[PDB]
RNA sequence: GAUGUCGGCUCAUCACAUCCUGGGGCUGAAGUAGGUCCCAAGGGUAUGGCUGUUCGCCAUUUAAAGUGGUACGCGAGCUGG
RNA sequence: GUGAAGAGGGAAACAACCCAGACCGCCAGCUAAGGUCCCAAAGUCAUGGUUAAGUGGGAAACGAUGUGGGAAGGCCCAGACAGCCAGGAUGUUGGCUUAGAAGCAGCCAUCAUUUAAAGAAAGCGUAAUAGCUCACUGGUCGAGUCGGCCUGCGCGGAAGAU
């Protein structure tokens, strides 16, 4: 029963994704429920090291961008391809 | 000591201190399993 | 306040158990010898007094957030605490079953359901009468103050003698 | 450093006083004694000093520690100095006083002239056992550390002086 | 070694690819031993890995396999001529890809595990990392 | 390191409290001697028997003087003669001798009652089954 | 347009990961002797035989019988089996 | 692509690298890759982070109480954690074995008990019976400490013919 932070993005390109990744910022997208597939980011260290917890994904998800929190479910992650950190989440609307 | 590298611990005053540049395991009543290196 | 079920259980719970005892014995640790406080609480049940070995870092916050039983000299540095809500002359008989074993002279002072009592005026106690008798030598506030200090100066000859 | 950060455990009768990253305790009894600490951050009080953190050649409370024990140290040097029973295992070897010099050796019928710096002396009952006297808790010990620096003690059976931490742990053979 | 029961291939390439295979997650357990790197095993080393965990927890849960080798590897002899030919087949590898994973558990006592993991990368040719998976 | 414990324990037989072989080393390295032990355990009603290892606990000080505290007969000694028999199991929960009965462990329990601080006459017992179950006996009524 | 080979000898030399004494840790080292073992290039570091042979086999020395390299050291050095 | 069929600039340099495509002349200037204490043109750069090792500026596995930063976390002034000191207990010198074999000589019971206390014991030990440290308890003790993880840096691994 998790509470993390996210900032609004939205991006198709390779300059735009890379320009994260070089970073230590990477993006999420909620989809389904009463609203369109929502394109966030969050942060590498905010699930790594802030959070060693098996809750967000077996718990609802308090996620706070604009003011908004809807109640949402995890769904499948993309990793990184040589560290631990998070390349990309799925999240379906809870 | 032995020429060994990556100390262990073996015992509970184990305190393990580099000394000019190589760990030493401690020992106070028991070298029989001391270090040089790690 | 909590944290631990071994020291902070043992914070809301040393000084008000003795507050709630009638005879309560406020002695030095590490002087009067863990171990002989282990091979007394044989006979210890045999009476009904308990005994708990506590901190000065338990006492020094018995007092804000949990009452005290008005004494600080004898929380000061280790402190045994015996102490009875049954047979108030037994918490202090036992405190002289010690010496055998190591010194029973450990006493700095004690607690009587609040009152301050001194370590030369409670002795009278471990004489060990009938339960009964022990309440009529000794009291709180609610009769030794009012009508046994003047027993306590007229009767300087001994401890027995004094009463409340 | 939980130690750096400490009621020092000097009294007000001892006036100590700071000069840069050299300190020098002063007061009543013993000697004028000092000590070393580089790299560290010092506060004066007024003579419980206080310690804290520094990147030199520390890597941060690396001596703030340091500073406050050596201090202290110090201290007890000058109201009554520190352990001073030294003491030997073995036949031959000497531990035996003369005068100014302290007689050992290797073994052998011939002494190495070990000797003490002023403000320390020493005398012995037995020519073994060795009663050390002065007013720092550095000195008995740094006159200690040489004393030793010459027979050494042996492993499984001492064989040499015997101070603080030494040589003669012993160990085991059989069980199963 | 480690081997299946049956095969289809007999001679195979040294096997270069392009970048990655796509199992940097994970998905068998709720944590792993992450490879942060490409290489060779040689197939006695994943027997050795799993032979290895198993001697330090003594299965309190399920084992999860994620290598397996797929290519045959030959080799020609040290003394005489190489590049012209093909020698005899001397190894069977298993590709080991960027961030790949390699073992996991979740029956298993995760703090156990982990010392399984970190004994059992100690038998691995380079550098692992331990991941968790703090998702679905 | 301290050399000398307090509170050490010894349970020995009447006829073999001087003759040093039964001790082994463990009195005469606590500072107290043979033939004052002896003496010192001479001095109780129960501790006469020959042959019945009787426990008596000593506190040593740091002068190497001595005082003592003498004790009831063990559980041991009355378990034994309780299930008529005379020599345990070897390795008991698999080999046994014999059995004991409940009601037999609380009159035990309460010649005891001077070397036991347990606080119901059940903790009592039950500190003392462990004693008979070494020796091969099933405890039950 | 190749620097001329083996084995032995002449003549050596340089890398120390030291054959050895020297300072020092450990031992399942009681003490002693050993095994173990870091530090350290300064110095000393043997000879006949049969065979075109290295290695072989045999005898011996010294407290001791090293590690490694040199267009398979050195033929604008020797022999030339 | 470059050399081959290209100069210069930088790189301990070359016939191929990184920048670029030598018309020539110009005591002119800029920018590139690359540099900026001296060798050598420009930063001993300002602001923050970290190592005490000539690591830097040669490289892996790896291991540990070497060290720091960081958010989340157990303990968290109601008093910690490790350690040093002290108790280290009751049945239990249990049963077998034995001089004693008492958690620790071997093997079985590997538990229970007053509990603000002590595992029928983690480590040691005159080679073994002894004795000893040890949490927890109570001294010392009044502020940080350690496990996970992300992360900077250290360590030994990292010894050769001028």
């Amino acid at each position: 029963m998790f509470t993390i932070n996210a900032e609004v993005r939205k991006e198709q390109g390779k300059g735009a994704s890379r320009r994260l990744r070089a970073a230590n910022k990477f993006p999420a997208i909620i989809y389904g429920g009463k609203e369109a597939p929502l394109a966030i980011e969050l942060d590498h260290d905010k699930v790594m090291n802030m959070q060693a917890k098996a809750e967000f994904y077996s718990e609802v998800l308090t996620i706070v961008v604009d003011g908004k929190e809807i109640k949402v479910k995890a769904q499948d992650v993309q990793r990184h391809p040589y560290k631990p950190k998070l390349q990309h989440i799925d999240f379906v609307r809870a | 000591m032995k020429v060994r590298a990556s100390v262990k611990k073996l015992c509970r005053n184990c305190k393990i201190v580099k000394r000019d540049g190589v760990i030493r395991v401690i020992c106070s009543a028991e070298p029989k399993h001391k270090q040089r290196q790690g | 306040a909590l944290n631990l079920q071994d020291k902070q259980a043992i914070v809301a719970e040393v000084s008000e158990v003795a507050k709630g005892a009638l005879s309560a014995v406020v002695a030095d640790s590490r002087g009067v010898t863990v171990d002989k406080m282990t091979e007394l609480r044989k006979a210890g049940r045999e009476a009904g007094v308990y005994m708990r070995v506590v901190r000065n870092t338990l006492l020094r916050r018995a007092v804000e957030g949990t009452p005290f039983e008005c004494l600080k000299d004898a929380f000061v540095g280790p402190t045994l605490i015996a102490y009875s809500m049954e047979h108030p002359g037994a918490a202090a008989r036992l405190f002289k079953e010690f010496a055998k074993a190591n010194a029973k002279f450990e006493v700095k002072a004690a607690a009587f359901e609040g009152e301050l009592i001194p370590a030369s005026q409670i002795d009278r106690l471990a004489t060990l009468p009938t339960y009964e008798e022990a309440i009529a030598r000794l009291m709180a506030t609610m009769k030794e103050a009012s009508a046994g200090k003047l027993v306590r100066t007229l009767a300087a000859v001994r401890d027995a003698k004094e009463a409340a | 450093s939980r130690v750096a950060k400490a009621p020092v455990v000097v009294p007000a009768g001892v006036d100590v006083k700071i000069n840069g990253q050299v300190i020098t305790i002063k007061g009543k009894n013993g000697e004028l004694t000092r000590t070393l600490n580089d790299a560290v951050e010092v506060k004066h009080a007024d003579n419980t000093l206080t310690f804290g953190p520094r990147d030199g050649y520390a890597d941060g409370w690396a001596q703030a520690g340091t500073a406050r024990a050596l201090l202290n140290s110090m201290v007890i040097g000058v109201t009554e100095g520190f352990t001073k029973k030294l003491q030997l295992v073995g036949v031959g070897y000497r531990a035996a006083v003369k005068g100014n010099v302290i007689n050992l050796s290797l073994g052998f019928s011939h002494p190495v002239d070990h000797q003490l710096p002023a403000g320390i002396t020493a005398e012995c009952p037995t020519q073994t056992e060795i009663v050390l006297k002065g007013a720092d808790k550095q000195v008995i010990g740094q006159v200690a550390a040489d004393l030793r620096a010459y027979r050494r003690p042996e492993p499984y059976k001492g064989k040499g002086v015997r101070y603080a931490d030494e040589v003669v742990r012993t160990k085991e053979a059989k069980k199963k | 070694m480690l081997q299946p029961k049956r095969t289809k291939f007999r001679k195979m390439h040294k096997g270069r690819n392009r970048g990655l295979a796509q199992g940097t997650d994970v998905s068998f357990g709720s944590f792993g031993l992450k490879a942060v790197g490409r290489g060779r095993l040689t197939a006695r080393q994943i027997e050795a890995a799993r032979r290895a965990m198993t001697r330090a927890v003594k299965r309190q849960g399920k084992i999860w396999i994620r290598v397996f080798p797929d290519k045959p590897i030959t080799e020609k002899p040290l003394a005489v001529r190489m590049g012209k030919g093909k020698g005899n087949v001397e190894y069977w590898v298993a590709l080991i890809q960027p961030g790949k994973v390699l073992y996991e558990m979740d029956g298993v006592p995760e703090e156990l595990a982990r010392e399984a993991f970190k004994l059992a990368a100690a038998k691995l040719p380079i550098k692992t990392t331990f991941v968790t998976k703090t998702v679905m | 390191a301290k050399k000398v414990q307090a509170y050490v324990k010894l349970q020995v037989a009447a006829g073999m409290a001087n003759p040093s072989p039964p001790v082994g080393p463990a009195l005469g390295q606590q500072g107290v001697n043979i033939m004052e032990f002896c003496k010192a355990f001479n001095a109780k009603t129960d501790s006469i028997e020959k042959g019945l290892p009787i426990p008596v606990v000593i506190t040593v000080y740091a002068d190497r003087s001595f005082t003592f505290v003498t004790k009831t007969p063990p559980a041991a000694v009355l378990l034994k003669k309780a299930a008529g028999i005379k020599s345990g199991s070897g390795k008991p929960n698999k080999d046994k001798v014999g059995k004991i009965s409940r009601a037999q462990l609380q009159e035990i329990a309460q010649t005891k009652a001077a070397d036991m601080t347990g606080a119901d006459i059940e903790a009592m017992t039950r500190s003392i089954e462990g004693t008979a179950r070494s020796m091969g006996l099933v405890v039950e009524d």
